[PDB]
């Protein structure tokens, strides 16, 4: 009846550190549709963030695109918290420049 | 164009 | 080729949150035109393609009665699969649509849609006919009895054949430079050590536009859909999407290795494997 939020974090573009780029977490397949998503950097999190519009598969799970701009660097490290009912507590992924 | 909702 | 226009409606209800709250998205292949949230500023249907904002008010004064009319329905709809499933009101309830034909690269219709959920579960769906319904459980009858008793496949059939099927040639037209064409995947394969026995290849399709495509680790020529890893396809964000398959190799039998790329913009297929040496 309820499946937990699918997480992936990458960026729009192929990385290169000191090139500006967007950060994106696509959290997919869940239900209900009530859910918390937040962009991460260093651990404290980042203010300007957007998402895309509530839509659905047709298997009728939902899906939502989170994004925020931002300039991938040597020291720097990003990541995507997620919430959602399923959860006891947040849910973190780091952003690998590989995935 | 959005169509026209029926009621369940 | 062949299309198809989509609309995802999502009633919620939310009880001590106020009323049900509405929301409507819709789609010309992969790509979302218009939008609407009950909650939002405007309460009107929006714009989410340049392509679209060249109708006239007309054009969405009509869409925006409807959200509107949609928003109004909701709660009394919600109510209703609440009587049907016998549930109480304390708990909170999702009612999910999803209207839309598709249409074969003559441009006939190959079969429309029209189809509800309640809380996840399928539960309505007109037939392939157009003319049936099927319902998913017991309570889902009462609706199908309801609708059979006022013919009302018969004016969502009408809308399938006609109306759906009048108005996505005119978003694909006005839409043309971007929704009629297909920008095929940059790849490239990535080699990532797991031990001092295995690595990690990475297959890469980035930037391509429909998101259908089809990645393939092969050895030796041989389908390794077993030991494959696929990632769910994913949104760039800018129109365009991603999507990378991996599979974990003996250090070495790297060239056993060959990744295939499927996609309808590329006439042959692409065929990569790794590089190292020198």
């Amino acid at each position: 009846i309820q499946r937990t939020p699918k997480i992936q974090v990458y960026s729009r573009h192929p990385a290169e550190n000191g090139k500006s780029n967007f950060l994106n977490c696509y959290v997919s397949g869940f239900h209900p549709s009530d859910i918390e998503v937040d962009l991460l950097k260093n651990g404290e999190r980042i203010e300007k963030v957007e998402h895309s519009d509530l839509s659905f598969s047709k298997d009728w799970s939902f899906y939502l695109l989170y994004y925020t701009e931002f300039t991938p660097t040597e020291k720097d490290e990003y990541a995507c918290r997620v919430n959602h009912v399923t959860l006891s507590q947040p849910k973190i992924v780091k952003w690998d420049r590989d995935m | 164009t959005t169509p026209e909702s029926a009621n369940l | 080729g062949s299309h198809s226009m989509k609309y995802f409606y999502t009633s919620m209800s939310r009880p001590g949150r106020g009323q049900p709250r509405f929301i409507a998205v819709g789609y010309v292949d992969d790509t979302q035109f218009v939008r609407f949230d009950s909650d939002a500023a405007s309460q009107r249907m929006e714009p989410r393609a340049p392509w679209v904002e060249q109708e006239g008010p007309e054009y969405w004064d009509r869409e925006t009665r409807n959200m509107k009319t949609e928003t109004q329905n909701a709660p009394v709809n919600l109510r209703t699969l609440l009587r049907y499933y016998n549930q109480s009101e304390a708990g909170s309830h999702t009612l999910q649509r999803m209207v839309g034909c598709d249409l074969g690269p003559d441009g006939r219709l190959l079969r429309g849609y029209e189809q509800y959920a309640y809380d996840g579960k399928d539960y309505i769906a007109l037939n392939e006919d157009l003319r049936s319904w099927t319902a998913a459980d017991v309570a889902a009858q009462n609706t199908q009895r309801k609708w059979e008793a006022a013919d009302v496949a018969e004016s969502m059939r009408a809308y399938l054949e006609g109306q759906c099927v009048e108005w996505l040639p005119r978003y694909l037209e006005k839409g043309k430079e971007t929704l009629q064409r297909t920008d095929p995947p940059k790849t490239h394969v990535t080699h990532h050590p797991v031990s001092d026995h295995e690595a990690t290849l990475r297959c890469w399709a980035l930037g391509f536009y429909p998101a259908e495509i089809t990645l393939t680790w092969q050895r030796d020529g041989e389908d390794q859909t077993q030991d494959t890893e696929l990632v769910e396809t994913r949104p760039a964000g800018d129109g365009t999407f991603q999507k990378w398959a991996a599979v974990v190799v003996p250090s070495g039998e790297e060239q056993r290795y060959t990744c295939h790329v499927q996609h309808e913009g590329l006439p042959k297929p692409h065929t990569l494997k790794w590089e190292p040496h020198h």
